[PDB]
């Protein structure tokens, strides 16, 4: 089988920069008779299936911007993005089709660097229907921020910081390159009902005050 | 517009059987070779099988790892390609894509891919989700935008599909990756709408869990 | 055909407020007086209120038990009648019907009634149902007819609406009265179809629980 | 307020028989000037809303069969069904509209006697999804039988009769006058998984053998 290798495994670049990524095959992908390299490049944006970008090593598929250029021959290929855009955020895969079985490289994950952005924070008390099952999940959403490492702090009854929390980050956004993240504090209903104030705070190494959102059980 | 739509994934025990379907539209299905490609975190993208045209007696070729266990077949009258899998193993877990092979006879590149269908080979049991609406603490105390949420708890396996207003509400949505704990997944989805849409209009969270053949619709009420 | 469709019931705590709607079709709504009638096991049928025409300044009359708490109103442009209830009490629990008053000025008989909407005045909490598919032990060992079931468990309050194939499968259905235990209801629904429909076709149980604004669809799989 | 009384509270009759039911008011429903009695009769079939049958005491609403006849005057009214049909199964209510508030009688429930009919029995093992929650409801349906009092017996592991059962009967059917009934045996998953054979048996005081339906957990 032909082994395909790609490099680097991931790259992080800001909009407008040039990116170069390579793909090597264990034997030539050329057909000497027709002088074509039987190599394709696919782009897979977050949450989507792969899409054909380039085939025959340097022919672009319809719709693909000419910022993408495939080049190289034989065993060494290159995909260049002349000026990277936020929407190019994706994993890029090469694939040989010189011989069966058709095989793929492991991918180059392209990440986008951008300006810091503060989250939009929203806090939600446990669903009353969830309380009927005996569980209480307090949820906090921290949407459209950057960089990725943000600190979420839960406080129960005003500044008693708490920790049985589960956090989950989205992929980077294809349009604005931000991240979003859910922070969920799950307690029993009885523990939830022993306290009044529930607060979710977002910080990221700053002199800048946290974004704080709260609710009080005594609003009922 | 060319479209490929996969269906049929779910959870199967090791040794089990499962058949995937892929319906094509927007092109003369009969004139094109078709493939099945799969993707997993551990193996990346893998070509699984291909199938040619009626004049080639629908000739098929397979990856070695599935040969003798999987069958790719097509029905040109239904514009569909299928993948019948037997004797399934844990390493057959992944997202399966049907793909169209490029028209030119020697161009084997795969120019259109479906959205994929998920296959889980596991001995664990299927567990449908509980779905809870997440409204803000106050519907009368707002800002110019309001964010609503939906908590999809205690299911197995992945995935679940969350939509808002049956997919009509698509902008301002964030559906977070599920978190696995005590063998069950939990995920949340948020949607941010102008203050003028809620609570003045109905907003509904729609959850599908294909493996348990379950659909739950929950209105987000004040 | 004349049709009256009520909506808006659910569960409210004692002291709470709730507004019922009734949309009319198949007649000139503006030319008829409308009423609200309610029904409970303990009081039987009770006339609650009526409302006359635009040329009578929409004059209203009420039963003594609701006077000062309930308001009947209409919107002729929407062909609708409403019932706005305040300061609700346990004895206001029941099924509320909107009814059309006969056309002739002194015939007060109520010639068309809607399907009714359920009102529960209680301090208990709303609890959505769990829904389980009930397939026969064997899909290959059949008789000429097959019966399938759907178990709708652990909800409050009543009612729940069970349908099969979105109401397309209506003959051979038996939806049993719910049984109350430990403050929660459970009910089952059976559907009997020819052996040629299942498992060869998909059969789906559809459950709505209006009080929790929940809809669950479960395919009956082998 | 005018008080309306109806009699009898319920009646049971076989198809083709004549039924008579009465409605009394605490004061006259007549308007002497126009010689009309301001009295209506409504029919409410099982699972449906009331429908207007008769108004002005003896005028039928469009669509109502002439087997129904309203009669009487002043304070004493009668609804007669000349030859009862299975589809007449219903509660019949009278209502005065001589004066506000409009008031109703308590209803006469009409029940239908018919030939004995054996149930169609179907048994279902607990849903595997229900077992994920720790509960096991074994369900049995006994459909379209008569009379109403039928005996359902559960057996666990061949003839050990069991009892933590919940039974629920439908109303009589509007078309065939039968009843249907669900019998549900709920155990924990662990108790359910300690036994192999589950059987549901229907009998009704007979020399005739029970209808028996069963399943074995070892079919898996």
């Amino acid at each position: 089988d032909i082994v395909m290798s790609q490099s680097p495994s991931s790259l992080a670049v800001s909009v407008g920069e040039k990116v170069t990524m390579t793909c090597k095959s264990s034997q030539s992908l050329l057909y000497s008779s027709n002088q074509m390299n039987y190599l394709a490049w696919y782009q897979q944006k977050p949450g989507q299936s792969p899409k054909l970008l380039i085939y025959w090593a340097s022919t672009r598929e319809s719709g693909v911007p000419d910022r993408f250029t495939g080049s190289g021959s034989g065993t060494d290929f290159t995909l260049t993005i002349s000026s990277v855009e936020a929407e190019d955020l994706a994993v890029y895969y090469c694939q040989q089709y010189h011989s069966y079985p058709f095989t793929f490289g492991s991918g180059t994950k392209l990440e986008i660097k951008r300006a810091d952005a503060a989250p939009t924070v929203s806090i939600f008390p446990p669903s009353s229907e969830q309380l009927t099952s005996g569980g209480a999940s307090v949820v906090c959403f921290l949407n459209n921020f950057y960089p990725k490492d943000i600190n979420v702090k839960w406080k129960i009854d005003g500044s008693e910081r708490q920790n049985g929390v589960l956090n989950s980050w989205t992929d980077q956004d294809s349009k604005d390159s931000t991240y979003s993240m859910s922070s969920t504090l799950t307690l029993t209903k009885d523990e939830y009902e022993r306290h009044n104030s529930y607060t979710c705070e977002a910080t990221h190494k700053t002199s800048t005050s946290p974004i704080v959102k709260s609710f009080n059980r005594n609003e009922c | 517009e060319v479209n490929l739509e996969e269906s049929g994934g779910g959870l199967v025990q090791p040794g089990g059987s499962m058949k995937l379907s892929c319906v094509a539209s927007g092109f003369t299905f009969s004139n094109y070779w078709m493939n099945w490609v799969r993707q997993s975190p551990e193996k990346g993208l893998e070509w699984v099988a291909d199938i040619r045209l009626k004049s080639n007696n629908y000739a098929t070729l397979y990856a070695e790892s599935v040969k003798g266990r999987f069958t790719i077949s097509r029905d040109d009258s239904k514009s569909s390609v299928y993948l019948q899998m037997n004797n399934l193993r844990a390493e057959d877990t992944g997202i399966y894509y049907c793909t169209r092979g490029a028209y030119y006879r020697y161009d084997y590149a795969m120019d259109y891919w479906g959205q994929g269908t998920s296959v889980t080979v596991s001995s664990a049991k299927t567990t449908p989700p509980s779905v809870y609406p997440l409204a803000p603490g106050s519907a009368a105390q707002t800002n110019s935008m309001v964010t609503l949420g939906c908590l999809v708890k205690g299911y197995f396996p992945e995935p679940v599909t969350v939509t808002w207003n049956s997919g009509s509400l698509s902008s301002g949505v964030h559906t977070f990756p599920a978190v696995l704990q005590s063998d069950l997944y939990t995920l949340s989805s948020s949607v941010t709408v102008p203050s003028s849409p809620r609570p003045s209009e109905t907003v509904t969270c729609n959850v599908a869990h294909p493996a348990s053949s379950t659909k739950v619709d929950k209105k987000i009420v004040p």
